[PDB]
């Protein structure tokens, strides 16, 4: 039935050692050299990331910026409304975004806006112009 | 087995079914109805039974029928119909045991029989307990031929045949009651010691053993699953495949090694690409930064564009900072499951040259057991003799095998120094042309109605041969003597003052330093009642060692068993003998074995006796007339004594029912 477990034997395995006088030898030096290539490419590419885990160095910790906890609102100042649909000429339907943006306004807030004052901050041909780029 | 079961077993037959032997003589029974097969089979069992459990004194068709009760002892020519049948064919009332009815009265028929080898003798004996007139041409000085017990002051060791594989239905089991040979158990505890003369760690020793026994199944599937029998018209012997299953063991382990490595490469270059895009990111963040450093200078109050550009980028950076997050994130997985795939190669080797040497002497018991170089033993058969095992302990004799042929020998009309050299047999008779081994030109003429032949193989293979056949032996005779495997094995016998060695133990091997000598002294033997070792030779250094002086050997000796015992541990040997069958001319080797491109059917060749043409052509087909017996002759218990003392009982068997006929087969 199967060959005695932990043994390797396959059909076609063995007609390919057998080939000729010395296609054991070959086929047994090919992989010999098959691996120490492979093993050489190893330190190539653990050499290049190396390199670049150098660069990476101290990572992004000077560039962050703090925290900004502020509370969700109902009113659109004047203020916050231009700065609307200053955001959408910029990300068009991000609505994450452009909340984020406006700071404090829900993810929805931002589309509500969209349908109310959609009538007159022309919201029509600011977002056709966000596609245009 | 017990009961009357247990004599069929010990006499090598199946207690409830009857043999193609039996189904000849008794071709009305078996056709017959179930009832009295069973009737046949239980009669056949308890004469057995009886002859079995006092095999000292002859057992008589009156003594049997007597033991008997009805239903059985009821008919009572089937009852003689079987005790003859078991008498002719040495079942019951072989060996040596004592007759009731001192020998009937002037003899029948006349039988040389070339050889006293343990075949010639039971046959011999045989055929005089038949009456028939018998004798045997021995070219030695003594009897046994491969029996050969070394006897000098206290010292007693074989240098031939020495152990008995076992008593469960072996006939050599009987005839150790019939003769006193004290039988000793072989603790099968053997150490291992490298060329070095340490001893191998149990770790190691069982690693390589086991895979040892591994390969060995291995081959086996290749042969009987994968039907890897032939190879550019050659027949594949046990030898090659054995390394071509070693390559693929090897080759696997690699075919790991490679995919896994293989593995870590792309892993290795997933953390690439992803440091890549991580140093490219910093890259875009440092320098939006700026940009929101910049813009956030412009002091307040601001115009509504210019707060969003603030607002604006600060989003911008918050997000390609969440990004850089969930990227070193990623990162440290990745390095991780790195140390993960270092830490854990698969296997360096498939074997340590240490390993590979070791597996060397796995081998060389190997080739020990078959007298050969495993290069020339057939794949397909080497072992087709593996059903037939005896059961018990393996044993040795204590006192020298050579007990048992000079104890068969007795009474027996036999002609030392006498070497055949031509058997001429024609449809008339035979006549033995022999010669004197002293002075060789005194010679000698033998008659008689069939000549028996127990010479050995490789005798009869000898190019050009040592003894001529007139007519030539047909070809299908020839072909079979090529075609088969005639092996050798050498023993060297090592006699001190003292033991030395570790009593309790029975054998311990030597480890050889390379492949091409796994053979040369591998293994020791102490067995006897003074302070013998006995140190094999087998292998391809059997043969070489042959041509190497005695001191020279026991040289190479001493060294291995210092190398072990410490260098004055070990004194110099009184006594020493060193075997050389191949050189021996009655030999010419040691025992057969299965060579490639052979089968068990050759030794079935070899058994078929040969028939004469006719004298004055147009005249009847005659009887048979050249009978061969041997070792070699017995497809089921090839190279062995008791396969020859069997081979020897068939002989026998089959000689008297042609030149006394057989009463029995009515
Ligand atoms: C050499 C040798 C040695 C050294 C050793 C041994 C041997 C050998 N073996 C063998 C025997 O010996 C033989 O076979 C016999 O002996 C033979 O006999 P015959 O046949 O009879 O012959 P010979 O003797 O030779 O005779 C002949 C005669 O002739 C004469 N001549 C010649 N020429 C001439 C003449 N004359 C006149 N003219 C002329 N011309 C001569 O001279 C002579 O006389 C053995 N065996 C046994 O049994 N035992 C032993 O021990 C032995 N040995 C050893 O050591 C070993 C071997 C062996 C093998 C095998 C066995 N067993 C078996 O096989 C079985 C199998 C099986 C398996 C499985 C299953 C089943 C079965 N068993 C077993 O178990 O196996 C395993 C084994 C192996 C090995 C070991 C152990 C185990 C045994 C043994």
């Amino acid at each position: 039935r199967k060959p005695p477990k932990g043994m390797f034997l396959s059909q076609e395995d063995v007609e390919a050692v057998s080939a000729n006088a010395t296609a054991a030898t070959t086929v047994l030096r090919q992989l010999d050299m098959e691996l120490v290539s492979v093993k050489r490419q190893i330190q190539n590419i653990k050499q290049t990331n190396s390199a670049l885990k150098e660069k990476l160095d101290g990572g992004i910790e000077p560039y962050r910026l703090p925290e900004v906890i502020q509370k969700c609102n109902a009113r659109w100042t004047t203020e916050e409304q231009l700065l609307a649909v200053q955001a959408i000429r910029k990300y068009g339907r991000d609505f994450q975004a452009i909340s984020d943006v406006i700071g404090n306004k829900s993810v929805v807030q931002v589309k509500n806006f969209f349908v109310n004052y959609r009538r007159r901050f022309n919201i029509d041909e600011v977002l056709q112009e966000w596609e245009a780029e | 087995p017990s009961g009357v079961e247990g004599a069929a077993f010990q006499s090598r037959l199946p207690h409830d079914r009857m043999t193609s032997q039996e189904a000849a003589c008794f071709p009305d029974i078996i056709s017959g109805p179930q009832q009295t097969q069973k009737v046949f089979l239980f009669i056949r069992n308890r004469t057995l039974q009886l002859w079995l459990d006092n095999p000292k004194i002859q057992l008589t068709f009156e003594a049997t029928l007597q033991q008997l009760e009805a239903p059985y002892n009821s008919d009572t020519v089937l009852v003689h119909r079987v005790h003859s049948y078991l008498e002719r064919h040495g079942l019951i009332n072989f060996g040596i045991y004592k007759r009731i009815k001192p020998l009937p009265t002037k003899k029948t028929g006349k039988v040389i029989i070339i050889g006293s080898g343990v075949s010639g003798l039971a046959a011999a004996r045989q055929l005089q307990s038949f009456g028939m007139d018998v004798t045997l041409l021995e070219a030695r000085d003594r009897v046994g031929g491969r029996v050969a017990t070394f006897r000098k002051g206290n010292y007693v060791a074989d240098l031939g045949a020495m152990v008995v594989t076992g008593l469960g239905g072996n006939p050599m089991a009987v005839v150790s009651k019939q003769v006193n040979m004290e039988l000793a158990k072989i603790k099968q505890k053997c150490p291992l010691y490298e060329a070095n003369g340490q001893a191998v760690p149990k770790e190691k020793d069982e690693m390589v053993e086991q895979e040892f026994n591994r390969l060995l199944e291995a081959t086996s599937y290749l042969s009987h699953q994968l039907d890897f029998n032939v190879l550019n018209n050659k027949p594949v012997s046990l030898g090659q495949a054995l390394e071509v299953v070693i390559q693929l063991q090897e080759k696997h382990v690699k075919d790991e090694q490679i995919e896994h490595w293989k593995k870590i490469v792309k892993t290795q270059e997933e953390l690439k690409e992803l440091l890549n895009k991580m140093v490219n990111l910093k890259e875009k963040i440092k320098e939006l930064h700026q940009q929101y450093k910049e813009a956030s200078e412009v002091k307040p109050p601001r115009d509504i564009t210019a707060e969003f550009l603030v607002k604006s980028k600060h989003r911008d950076l918050t997000a390609l900072c969440k990004e850089y997050d969930e990227l070193a994130e990623t990162q440290g997985k990745l390095e991780e499951k790195l140390q993960e795939l270092e830490a854990n190669p698969p296997s360096d080797v498939y074997l340590s040259s240490r390993d590979r040497q070791i597996l060397d002497w796995h081998f060389a018991n190997l080739e020990f057991a078959n007298a050969t170089p495993l290069s020339t033993l057939s794949l397909k058969h080497w072992d087709q003799d593996d059903d037939f095992e005896f059961t018990g302990s393996h044993l040795t004799v204590r006192n020298g095998y050579s007990c048992v042929p000079v104890a068969l020998a007795e009474g027996l009309d036999i002609k030392l120094n006498t070497a055949v050299r031509q058997v001429r047999y024609t449809a008339s008779g035979c006549e033995v042309i022999a010669v004197n081994t002293r002075s060789t030109s005194q010679t000698f003429i033998y008659k008689c109605d069939a000549v028996l032949c127990t010479l050995p193989l490789g005798v009869l293979k000898q190019q050009p041969p040592a003894v001529q056949f007139v007519p030539p032996l047909p070809e299908w005779k020839t072909s079979a003597v090529q075609r088969m495997g005639f092996g050798n094995l050498n023993k060297v016998v090592l006699c001190f003052d003292r033991v030395f060695w570790d009593p309790s133990v029975n054998l311990f091997g030597h480890v050889g330093s390379t492949t091409a000598s796994r053979g040369e002294l591998f293994l020791f033997w102490n067995l006897y009642k003074a302070p013998i070792l006995l140190a094999l030779v087998a292998g391809e250094a059997a043969g070489i060692m042959e041509n190497i002086s005695d001191d020279v050997i026991v040289g190479r000796c001493l060294a291995i068993l210092k190398g072990i015992f410490g260098s004055s541990a070990v004194p110099q040997p009184k006594e020493t003998v060193v075997s050389r069958w191949r050189a021996d001319p009655w030999a010419r080797g040691s025992y057969s074995y299965v060579a490639a491109g052979s089968s068990g059917n050759d030794y079935d060749l070899m058994a078929q006796p040969i028939t004469p043409g006719p004298s004055i052509p147009g005249a009847p087909q005659p009887i048979p007339r050249l009978f061969f017996a041997g070792e070699h002759t017995i497809r089921n218990y090839p190279a062995t004594v008791h396969g020859a003392l069997l081979s020897g009982l068939r002989e026998a068997g089959r000689i008297a029912d042609q030149f006394l006929g057989a009463m029995y087969t009515l």
